[PDB]
């Protein structure tokens, strides 16, 4: 046997309806999408509630101009997946600014991330003339 | 030289931690305390603690973190201890 299946959920459609499903939108006056992006960059918060009235509103807007609880009603999981990891391809870096001794685990990881950057960009190199996973760079 | 665990410096740390032992007084407690004052003039506390303890072998320093708090430009190791403590 060893069955595919096909049925009308998808990842890689729903990776482009993520793509387009960003912080832009109305109410949410900036979008509550990005000061709370902001608000967590600026390391005080980490739980950004992402409700489910919104969602319908960017549904209805973006169908006015041209399921997804249909689709969160089985697996409701790959959404944190691919919906958290683009909220990780779309983080405002430069929110505010940063010191050394503000934090703990926020410096040290950069430290290492850094450092081992230049090691690899230094010992490879040499050969030449491991992938920190998203959840290492989660704070929230 | 920068820890790859902690990148808590060991050089600065430990050179202002040798005059932070050598510089101590019982009159910074007291001004961030602000009880009223003497200490026998404020003897150095810590050449006394350091002394008794070579005489008596205790090897064992107690100490009290606001101590090494209440002295100027400490604070830094006050909270990399919090931090750091197992370096």
């Amino acid at each position: 046997a060893l069955p595919s299946i096909q049925l009308p959920v998808d990842y890689n459609n729903l990776f482009n309806e993520i793509t387009d499903f960003l912080v832009t939108f109305k109410q949410d006056k900036g979008p509550k999408y990005m000061a709370m992006l902001q608000k967590v960059a600026n390391r005080e918060l980490n739980s950004v509630i992402i409700d489910l009235d919104d969602i319908l509103q960017y549904q209805n807007e973006k169908f006015l101009q041209g399921d997804l609880v249909s689709a969160i009603q089985q697996n409701a999981n790959h959404f944190t997946e691919l919906f958290c990891r683009a909220i990780d391809n779309n983080m405002p870096l430069p929110t505010k600014e940063i010191d050394y001794k503000d934090d703990v685990l926020d410096v040290i990881l950069n430290q290492r991330r850094l450092r081992n950057e230049r090691m690899l960009s230094d010992r490879t190199n040499e050969i030449r003339s491991e992938l920190f996973p998203p959840n290492l760079t989660r704070r929230y | 030289r920068i820890i790859w665990g902690t990148n808590v410096s060991i050089q600065e740390c430990t050179t202002n931690f040798r005059n932070f032992l050598m510089s101590f007084k019982y009159k910074f407690r007291k001004i961030l305390d602000e009880r009223e004052e003497n200490t026998t003039d404020e003897e150095l506390y810590y050449i006394k603690q350091l002394n008794e303890m070579r005489e008596l072998g205790t090897s064992n320093l107690n100490l009290d973190a606001r101590n090494l708090l209440a002295y100027k430009q400490t604070e830094d190791l006050y909270h990399q201890l919090l931090n750091y403590p197992q370096e």
